[PDB]
């Protein structure tokens, strides 16, 4: 096709440029600006008029003049090239290619914002995922299709967490009713704002281990221009569609940190000058974040699955920060860490009392997991929530002295999170994580364990805390 | 130990020039077809 | 111990692309020189005609000096000035009505602009 | 038929030029593909148009063609066990015709064209018709729906057409003045359907759920809202009482939601049994789907079209339960219109008429007698979604304005795994005095008074946790001991309700006044036995707590015999401490 150019510039002010005449340029286009020393930045069409559009640069304004800057069109929708060899390389968030390969051959180009889901052609989640971590597995467990965030601090392990999850994740298919050899399984990973330490960590963690070849990653840097952390998650949800939806891929997708996001929507949003929200965020930030994580899921009729683990950094550990109040509001469930439990040394510290899994009573049982799953899920809440409040109330009332039974609960709180919650590197399995949950439960047979009724009791208690 | 990269570097070389090899063929005649498209 | 595959999938990645890149030379050293062929003025006149397409009025229509004349037609039917620059080598670029809008129909520009589509065809013809 | 050119294009709005002649509220077909629209501002020769669909790669100068009609949708046969979008387009069919995703610009009849339904005229020739008296019957799915006249057509009927399969385009009525009638009719979506008079709430709404049910009930044709964080239980309520509630017909808005949710319905429902008819649960229900990707602007379209077919259904002599996912997603779908129409932001962003709309939308529910004569009520729950569960929101604060119950959650329940997880001390009904004369008839002649202590003493057990967290839950007498630990009786065994066990899930209102018959007896006798000598420990190792604890696992078949032998129990238990 010809390349058509616009010099009509008219008004150039802080990101945004105008550009008379113009009318050829459709809504949301993708424009090439060209200065008078030949450098070619990017920019959105985000308002058209009979007089003029109005350009979003992508890059910072600097040397752009009226007199010599050209902006031409490059195409009407934003589009990523996309092919099953996109498996083990690396990708700036843009989608050019950081790993020093060249670039690959374009089998589809596919619209980056995608298309919403026909809730009639969806299908429940109804396959778990072993992460290897007990606290999520047993209590949290994490779905093919699910959505399910990672709330931490600023000073928690979050990226650890996510580099284990994305090593030890597996689909377990010889445990499913549906025994078979393993479907493809695949991992892609979005990194957003992330520092040159994050990243060696993350590139050595994924090469370490081989899960490299399984693993298609975008990575944006925190010195990278402020629309490419915006445009990342877009890239990696559009592989990860591809993939799950075209090839049957069972996709899990991870989202280093939702908070570096978010911010670069706010600065986004402001320099449009939009209406504001609670804390400065764009008023619709709610409907970004959903057309984000809403492209998770399962389809009827297609083997594939999409699984996102979005982490995020909840600012001063406030839930009410309208980054994780949003993010809640728009998945099934969370996972909460706990700065308490890493004062005490304990990794990964995941606080199971605030997580949930809303997905979760669906995913478990017979042909999946195993038959004692949610029992025991339920007996394991219900003891650690009692121990908990037992030793709440010992702070008040100042007395170790207490009936027999709360001491009971007591050391089994603290052989829990030090046991079941403690795991360090280990990728326990779900038939590994439950024989330690049996054997944390130590407790009467029906004195207490009495919060799910349950006759699982003479297949697996009795166990003697023995540990490998 | 080093003979399993030595012999996995070696094998990857040589169908890397298999794959030249067996491009080698086809190329002009991608050349003559990108010819043909790209000209109105 | 796992290497090998990263070593194999590198390969075969890097022979390809550089299969593809010398694809590209070819077809860009080939795509040169078309003047000396003496039907090129009948492909320019399309080139120039597209331009027309493109710009419902055309001020006016800039190529090498060598290439104007062979284009007059359209020339005397739109009125458009025909304008030299000989830097503009195997091209064809208009100006608009207002001076602001403008086309430009290179061979390079077209090749560069094509061989992101052209390639998913020509590395399966390739292979 | 006016006509004119896209002018300008900036998110969700376009401004059409050349529309001299275009109404206010119209709907419009942006763009070379046809895009819905409406008409929300005109200014000269232009109109600003707010679209219902992606305005993404739409280009100036493309046509913008008005229709002369407000935003409409079909009411008649065929919208029972159905899924919609925001617009009334079946989700269904456009999947059958488009793939796995939601494109834009797909038009689709909303009620299927080529169906058969069996005509049962009721009118005959020469008779006076007036708007809503009732045509003829068609069986939809053992329901009797009802052809209606039109509310604003008045005349004398010409022909009837005898019987037989017809569509529903076919014209079974045809009055003198040519005026045909067909089994389906248009309706303005923000025009609420007249009704004949307005009936006070005299019956209640049986959510199943035993804490709704007897703290906040909520009547016949009341309103309800339920906001809370996040987490806390918004949609699994609307989901039981969607499965357990005595509504004829059930209407689910999914306003701006997770589409997980929409497809749980989906999936679940068929399988399920209606609890009036015996039937599968999905021909009671009619979902409309605007999932939280979908357009925003479809949000607001969405809530008007669900209230406008509960309108109708109640219009024929049903109750209809309508159920708004949230109206939070509905209120910022406002706030970014407004937004793009540049207008001056009141609270929050929001625009100043929010309190306007919620206002009109939540007065649309009640007990009416309806222009056929026949008696039809419309209930709505709407939830709320306020930012960081601050209920001190905009949205929030002017639903609390016209809600007759507040169904407050509690974050710090949801996060302890005590579901419903209702704040009872936060919520309130103002229901529940009209519902006695109810209560008394259909229950039991002294169940308010049971409801009334069940309240005190949840009254009197939040007043001693205070002192309870000042002096340490040992230092305080056995009589307050025995109300914490009542209270703790009643909040873990009545008030907590397990919506996914297959027998908690439903609560009749009997079962539930056995339940509190159980815990208060054994409150008065426990308090007998410590004014007795007896202490505490004992009490409270009585296996008799372990009966009344599995008292609301028992099937409603069983449970009026294990309620009889819980009685026996609690007396002879306090007979044998002697
Ligand atoms: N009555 C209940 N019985 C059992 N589990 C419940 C109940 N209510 C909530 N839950 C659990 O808590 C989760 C939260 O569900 P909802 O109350 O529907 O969430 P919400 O109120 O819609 O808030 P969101 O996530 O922003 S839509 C459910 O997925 C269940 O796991
Ligand atoms: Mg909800």
């Amino acid at each position: 096709l010809l390349k058509k150019e616009y010099t009509g510039i008219t008004y150039i002010s802080g990101p945004l440029l105008f550009v008379e005449n113009a009318k050829d340029l459709a809504y949301g286009a993708i424009v090439d600006i060209k200065d008078g020393t030949g450098r070619v930045r990017g920019g959105q069409v985000i308002e058209v008029s009979e007089e003029y559009a109005v350009i979003q640069v992508f890059e910072e304004t600097t040397g752009l003049d009226l007199a010599t800057t050209s902006v031409s069109l490059v195409e009407d929708v934003a589009r990523l090239g996309v092919s099953k060899e996109m498996l083990g390389r690396r990708f700036n968030g843009i989608g050019k290619p950081i790993d020093g390969l060249p670039p690959i051959t374009p089998e589809k180009r596919l619209p980056i914002t995608g298309l919403p889901l026909n809730p009639v052609a969806r299908r429940k989640p109804e396959q778990f995922i072993q992460t290897g971590i007990s606290t999520i597995d047993v209590m949290n467990t994490l779905v093919r299709g699910q959505k399910l965030p990672i709330f931490s601090g600023s000073g928690l392990p979050a990226n650890e967490i996510a580099a284990q999850i994305a090593r030890q994740a597996t689909v377990r298919p010889d445990l499913s009713g549906e025994g078979e050899k393993e479907e493809p399984f695949a991992v892609v990973f979005a990194a957003m704002g992330i520092t040159q330490r994050e990243l060696s960590y993350f590139i050595q963690e994924f090469e370490r281990t081989g899960a490299l070849s399984r693993s298609v990653l975008f990575l944006n840097k925190a010195d990278d221009p402020t629309i490419e952390r915006i445009l990342t998650p877009r890239m990696a949800l559009t592989v990860a569609e591809y993939l799950a939806f075209e090839h049957d891929y069972h996709v899990l997708v991870i989202l280093t940190d939702m908070t570096n996001y978010c911010e670069a929507l706010r600065e986004i949003g402001a320099a449009r000058e939009e209406i504001p929200g609670r804390r400065g965020y764009p008023g619709y930030m709610y409907t970004d974040l959903a057309t984000i994580y809403e492209r998770a899921g399962v389809v009827e009729g297609k083997k594939g699955s999409v699984t996102q683990i979005p982490i995020l950094s909840m600012p001063d550990d406030d839930r009410t920060h309208p980054i994780p109040d949003l993010t809640g509001y728009i998945t099934e469930g969370q996972i909460q860490l706990s700065r308490e439990l890493h004062r005490k040394g304990i990794y990964p510290p995941i606080d199971p009392l605030p997580s949930l899994s809303r997905l979760m009573n669906n995913g478990v049982g017979k042909g999946k997991t195993r038959e004692d799953h949610k029992q025991v899920s339920d007996q394991l809440y219900s003891a650690y929530a009692n121990g908990v409040d037992i030793r709440k109330l010992v702070a008040i009332i100042g007395e170790d002295a207490l009936t027999e039974n709360d001491r009971r609960y007591l050391q089994f709180a603290d052989a829990f999170e030090r046991f079941f919650i403690n795991q360090g590197q280990q990728n326990r399995s779900i038939e590994e994580s439950l024989q330690i949950a049996w054997a944390l439960l130590s407790m009467l047979p029906q004195g207490e364990l009495k919060r799910i009724s349950k006759d699982h009791i003479g297949k697996y208690y009795g166990q003697k805390l023995e540990e490998i | 130990t080093e003979a399993l990269l030595a012999r996995y570097r070696e094998r990857a070389e040589a169908e890397a020039k298999a794959v030249r090899e067996k491009a080698m063929a086809r190329l002009d005649e991608a050349v003559a077809l990108v010819l043909k498209e790209v000209l109105p | 111990e796992s290497a090998g595959e990263l070593l194999v999938a590198t390969a075969r990645t890097q022979a390809r692309g550089e299969v593809l890149e010398e694809v590209r030379r070819r077809v860009r050293e080939a795509l040169e020189a078309l003047p000396q062929k003496p039907e090129w003025p009948e492909v320019v006149r399309k080139l120039a005609l597209e331009a027309l397409e493109a710009l419902p009025g055309a001020k006016a229509l800039v190529a090498n000096p060598e290439d104007l004349p062979h284009l007059e037609a359209l020339a005397r039917e739109r009125g458009v000035e025909l304008q030299a620059e000989p830097a503009l080598r195997l091209g064809v670029r208009a100006v608009g009505a207002e001076g602001k809008t403008q086309v430009e129909n290179s061979l390079l520009a077209r090749l560069d602009r094509a061989w992101d589509a052209l390639s998913s065809k020509v590395a399966q013809a390739l292979w | 038929m006016i006509q004119g050119v896209i002018q300008k294009i900036a998110g969700p709005a376009v401004i059409a030029k050349g529309m001299l002649g275009a109404r206010m509220y119209d709907i419009c077909k942006v763009g070379e593909e046809g895009l819905v629209g409406e008409i929300i501002r005109l200014d000269g020769d232009t109109a600003f148009v707010q679209v219902y669909e992606d305005t993404s790669g739409l280009k100036v100068g493309e046509p913008v063609v008005s229709t002369g009609l407000p935003l409409a949708v079909e009411l008649g046969p065929g919208m029972l066990n159905g899924i919609y979008d925001g617009i009334q387009r079946p989700l269904e069919r456009i999947r059958e015709k488009t793939g796995i995703y939601i494109t834009r610009g797909v038009v689709v009849h909303a009620l299927d064209r080529e169906k058969k339904w069996a005509w049962t005229p009721m009118v005959k020739p020469g008779d006076e018709v007036r708007g809503g008296m009732v045509l003829g019957t068609v069986p939809e799915f053992g329901f009797t729906h009802k052809i209606l006249v039109p509310p604003d057509v008045r005349g004398r009927v010409k022909e009837v057409k005898p019987a037989g399969e017809y569509t529903v385009e076919e014209p079974v009525v045809v009055l003198e003045d040519g005026t045909e009638l067909k089994m389906y009719h248009t309706w303005p979506v923000r025009r609420a359907r007249p009704v004949q008079r307005k009936l006070d709430p005299n019956t209640p709404f049986l959510t199943g759920m035993r804490i709704l049910d007897v703290l906040f009930p909520v009547a016949m044709g009341g309103t309800a809202a339920i906001p809370g964080p996040f987490g806390a239980g918004k949609s699994v309520t609307q989901q039981s009482l969607a499965k357990w509630s005595n509504a004829d017909v059930v209407v689910y808005v999914g306003c701006g939601e997770r589409g997980n949710e929409m497809t749980d319905v989906l999936v679940e429902f068929p399988e399920l049994t209606d609890p009036k008819t015996g039937g599968p649960l999905m021909h009671r229900t009619v979902l409309i789907a605007n999932t939280s990707n979908m357009p925003v602007a479809a949000r607001e379209a969405s809530i008007y079209v669900g209230v406008t077919i509960a309108e109708y259904f109640r219009d024929q002599g049903f109750s209809v339960a309508l159920m708004a996912d949230s109206t939070s997603r509905w209120a910022e779908a406002l706030r970014e219109i407004s937004s793009r129409l540049e207008e001056m932001p009141a609270e929050e962003g929001y625009p100043p008429y929010l309190a306007a709309r919620l206002a009109a939308f939540y007065e649309r529910a009640g007990k009416v007698i309806t222009l056929g004569g026949e008696e039809g009520a419309v209930t709505i729950v709407g939830a709320v979604s306020p930012p960081g569960g601050d209920m001190s929101e905009p949205v929030t604060q002017s639903t609390l304005r016209i809600v007759g119950a507040f169904w407050r959650l509690d974050a710090s329940l949801a996060f302890r795994r005590h579901f419903p997880a209702i704040n009872w001390n936060g919520s309130y009904s103002l229901f529940t005095s009209a519902l006695d004369p109810w209560y008394r008839e259909n229950v039991a002649e002294d169940y308010p008074e049971l409801r009334d202590a069940i309240s005190e003493l949840l009254q009197r057990e939040a007043g001693l946790q205070e002192i309870v967290q000042l002096v340490g839950p040992d230092a305080l007498q056995d009589a307050e001991r025995l109300v914490i630990e009542v209270g703790r009786i009643i909040r873990e065994d009545f008030l907590q309700q397990n919506a996914y066990h297959e027998v908690d899930a439903y609560c009749s209102m009997k079962k539930a006044y056995g339940i509190m018959k159980m815990i208060l007896a054994f409150y008065k006798e426990a308090e007998a036995a410590i004014k007795r000598g007896v202490s505490i420990d004992e009490i409270l190792q009585l296996p008799v707590l372990e009966r009344i604890g599995r008292a609301r696992y028992v099937s409603e078949e069983e449970f009026p015999a294990y309620f009889e032998e819980a009685m026996k129990e609690i007396q002879g238990a306090f007979k044998a401490l002697a």
